[PDB]
């Protein structure tokens, strides 16, 4: 359950920008395969797909811990190990 | 670099994220600046980097010894007390370079 | 009347010629009665000229 | 098992008999089965570039590729002598001849773009054949109409040259993502042809799209291009609905049909069933009715022209030819008529050939030849990318980035051999420009090749003793700017590891180049990518409401393959594995609330479309009906025919 911040100025341009640390829950990668959108309209059903946010997903649910799906990819681990080791 | 700096009164001071911003900024400047060298042995070169330098950080009254590097993710990962206005404590501290 | 057939010149080659729709309504003149079962009579000229202004005020 | 023993090793010595498809990579020896197999498909997958250059690391095999493909290409095999030339358009025109050998007489057709499927295509190189006039000769080997892929001396290259680097763009490369700068996108740019039908009945009219007030043209002329993505748009032409509808035929109606294509036009064919004296009438297909006129104009020069030779006793026509003729004289004879999918239809049918130049974009796909696939994530500025600022090669920029982190596991080394050997040329280049004695620079060239490939340096001295003092200048000018020809052929004379560490420990001054604002001393470097047909205008679908099923449940028309429609409007489904995903949230209410009123239920959809046009547009709270669906409908009128009924308990 995600939200639009942001039109393309371009009508050329026909990519959703998402996000990098999505990837992994989606278990998906920038391989041009075509993700499906159906945007959510109703107050209610937005407060009731809200279990589907990433805030929700955050807590693996395995072991009430933080999931690492949604932590640092590769080359942003890459970046943060260069910085502080 | 500021040899020392107060963990908690940066957490709840109302300047902190200008503080982040300067820190990041001067580490980034100063990466683009300099230029990393390889022995490619087992002897390692001289490379001085912002990240590589120590600073000494006061948390709770106590003194540890960690990278400027260090502070900035440190500061980053601080976040919940900038927002509740909660002092760090010691036990939610780990190995950064981890 | 030419001033609205100048808008409507492109379709005068065939359609019109088989039928002008302008004024085959305006020389209809059928029966009116009001719901108070009165009947009215109007010039066609009158009738003619307002259907023209309204032709043109779309 | 003991079965792959019959493979002996010295049998296939100096041999690429095996190799297939993998001839056109090179340092096939290096790369691993998988990212081979991706290169297969990547070459089916390749789409024509309008800036092609011949590779500058090859296998020599390229050429031979080309040649053997039949579909780039026109060769007259026999001497042929120009008989006459016809013009159906200033774009499309038919030249007749005769072999000077066989005496036999041939035809031969141009046109600006070939259309293979969809809207793929390719432009042409229609020179050679527009310099032939009557009773000029062709030879034996003679290249009539080219593709972009061949160049002058019909060397064949299927993508682009690109300096490339191994380097992360503010996690802009996560995954395989490619940054790539516009200087670099502009050599990256395809052709896309369509060929677009509308179809005209005597119920509709077309709309004065193009021109003015005088002039009413519904459709472009040949050598005018696309306005608003529009091609032609119709109106249904009836009397009670005549009065108000037709008046202002020149603006668009939410009653018409509209036809979206973009790019120019290149040729126009209409097929009418319709009395050609009523078109004279109709001024709405007045442009219709001059094509028309055109086309019975060139089949009547057809025919005036080569009756003498279709129908002299004593003479051989191809067969292509004939039915040329005998079509053109088809469409002038009376009481032709043409049928569309066996059926006579009404009115007219005009078939549209546009062409554009479609460049690179974000999401499109640009992959080496290696397997190396990449999405392209950003198409940035050339000066916000990395630029190196000491040496010789100051102000040089990185035309693409490319991802370092895993292309050791990627198991690929060809790539960084391909990229090594033109960044040491790039030195080599340097040193013979620096030289002023021409034997010095073949000297230096000699030397380099010899180290890569002795065959081509044997080669290339034979070249330049034969060459003319002002040739081998040429040649060795455009060297040294555009660059050197490197062949590293797939399996047999590759550079391997022990050579590359040779020509390194020869040439010390070689070094890592230092970038602006860059720690890390990186290697930029030449490699050949190619374009494929994956896109973000491929399989981009956006449907709010369109055509509803038989059954009242949505469904995919054919709307978008007849150009009717811009995007694709097709639903998609959520799967029995989507309902179970969806099922985590525990609000199953919601859940049928979304699929009856998208889908199941008319009653649910339309108080839902009507919540949403009238009412607060930033605030937006439905009510929704509890009648059944038309779903639950189907499947009770289902069972009763089996004879079972579903009732709660």
């Amino acid at each position: 359950y995600l939200k639009i911040g942001l039109i393309k100025k371009d009508y050329k341009d026909l990519t959703l920008g998402i996000s990098n640390n999505l990837l992994s829950a989606l278990s998906g990668d920038y391989d041009g395969d075509v993700l499906n959108i159906i945007p959510v309209f109703d107050n209610k059903m937005k407060e009731h797909f809200s279990l589907l946010s990433p805030q929700n997903f955050l807590v693996d649910r395995n072991n009430g811990r933080f999931n690492g799906d949604f932590d640092l990819q590769k080359d942003q681990i890459l970046g943060i190990f260069i910085l502080n080791n | 670099m500021e040899k020392t700096y107060n963990l908690n009164d940066i957490l709840l001071s109302n300047e902190y994220e200008k503080i982040k911003e300067d820190i990041k900024e001067e580490i980034i400047n100063d990466m683009a600046s300099k230029k990393v060298k390889y022995s490619n042995t087992s002897e390692f070169a001289k490379n001085d980097f912002l990240k590589d330098e120590f600073i000494d950080l006061v948390v709770d009254g106590e003194t540890y010894e960690i990278t400027y590097g260090n502070l900035i993710t440190l500061l980053i990962v601080a976040r919940p007390f900038n927002h509740f206005k909660v002092p760090m404590t010691e036990d939610l501290l780990f190995d950064l370079s981890d | 009347y030419s001033y609205l057939l100048k808008s409507y010149l492109p379709i005068k080659n065939i359609l019109d010629k088989n039928n002008v729709i302008l004024q085959l309504m305006t020389i209809k003149n059928a029966k009116f009665m009001n719901k108070e079962n009165k009947e009215v009579d109007f010039s066609t000229d009158h009738l003619a000229e307002e259907v023209l202004d309204m032709l043109l005020c779309i | 098992m003991d079965d792959i023993s019959v493979i002996k090793n010295e049998d296939y010595e100096g041999s690429h008999r095996f190799l297939a498809e993998e001839l056109l990579m090179p340092n096939a020896n290096k790369t691993d089965g998988n990212r081979s197999t991706m290169f297969c498909s990547h070459l089916a997958q390749a789409v024509t570039l309008q800036k092609a250059e011949p590779p500058l690391v090859y296998t020599n095999f390229e050429n031979q590729v080309g040649k053997y493909s039949t579909a780039g290409y026109r060769k007259a095999n026999s001497n042929y002598k120009v008989i006459e030339k016809i013009y159906k358009n200033d774009y499309n025109y038919v030249l007749i001849v005769q072999d000077q050998e066989t005496g036999e007489y041939t035809l031969f057709e141009r046109a600006e773009c070939e259309f293979l499927t969809e809207h793929y295509g390719f432009q042409w190189d229609n020179d050679k054949i527009d310099s032939l006039k009557k009773d000029d000769t062709i030879e034996k080997d003679t290249v009539l109409y080219k593709n972009t892929c061949y160049d002058e001396n019909m060397n064949f290259g299927y993508g682009v040259n690109l300096n490339a680097a191994y380097f992360s763009y503010k996690n802009e490369t996560l995954e395989d993502a490619i940054v790539i700068s516009e200087s670099a996108a502009k050599k990256l740019g395809t052709f896309s042809v369509n060929k677009v039908k509308v179809s005209v009945n005597t119920n509709d009219i077309l709309l004065n799209l193009y021109g003015d007030n005088e002039n009413y043209k519904g459709f472009p002329d040949i050598g005018e291009h696309i306005k608003n993505q529009i091609i032609a748009s119709r109106r249904r032409f009836d009397y009670n609905t005549a009065l108000y509808e037709l008046k202002n035929l020149n603006e668009m109606r939410d009653s018409d049909t509209p036809f979206f294509a973009d790019g120019k036009i290149v040729d126009i064919e209409i097929f009418s069933n319709v009395p050609e004296e009523e078109l004279k009438v109709q001024k709405y297909n007045e442009q219709v009715l001059y094509y028309i006129n055109k086309q019975k104009e060139f089949s009547n020069n057809v025919y005036q022209k080569l009756k003498k030779i279709v129908e002299g006793k004593d003479n051989n026509v191809s067969d292509k030819l004939l039915h040329f003729y005998n079509n053109c004289k088809m469409r002038i004879d009376e009481n032709i008529s043409y049928t569309y999918q066996n059926s006579k239809f009404s009115g007219f049918i005009m078939e549209f050939t546009i062409l554009e130049e479609e460049p690179l974009n974000k999401g499109s796909k640009i992959t080496g030849r290696y397997g190396n696939k990449g999405v392209i994530s950003k198409i940035l500025p050339d000066d916000q990318m990395p630029t190196v600022a000491e040496g010789r090669f100051k102000g040089l920029k990185a035309d693409i980035c490319l991802n370092p982190l895993g292309v050791f596991n990627r198991l690929n080394p060809s790539q960084l051999i391909e990229q090594e050997l033109n960044w040491i040329a790039k030195f080599i280049r340097k040193d013979m420009e620096e030289a002023g004695s021409n034997e010095e620079k073949v000297s230096i060239l000699l030397d380099f090749l010899n180290r890569v490939n002795k065959e081509e340096t044997e080669l290339m001295e034979e070249f330049i003793n034969s060459l003319n003092k002002t040739e081998l200048e040429e040649f060795l000018n455009d060297i040294i700017e555009n660059g050197i020809p490197i062949c590293q052929k797939p399996f047999f004379g590759n550079i391997g590891l022990d050579e590359l560490w040779e020509l390194y420990n020869h040439y010390d001054h070689i070094d890592y180049f230092k970038c602006e604002g860059i720690s890390t001393p990186l290697i930029i470097g030449e490699i050949y990518m190619v374009r494929l047909k994956h896109e973000p205008h491929s399989k981009f679908s956006a449907r709010s409401t369109s055509f509803m099923n038989l059954r009242g449940l949505p469904a995919k028309s054919k709307n978008f393959k007849e150009h009717k429609d811009l995007y694709s409007k097709t639903p998609v489904r959520i799967g029995n594995m989507e309902i179970s995903n969806l099922s985590l949230t525990n609000e199953m209410g919601s859940i049928m609330d979304m699929l009856n009123s998208y889908s199941n239920n008319e009653t649910n959809r339309r108080e839902l479309i009507m919540q949403l046009l009238t009412g607060n547009p930033f605030d937006t709270n439905i009510d929704l009906s509890d009648v059944e669906s038309g779903t639950s409908k189907i499947l009770k009128s289902l069972f009763t025919c089996l004879g079972l009924s579903i009732d709660d308990v």
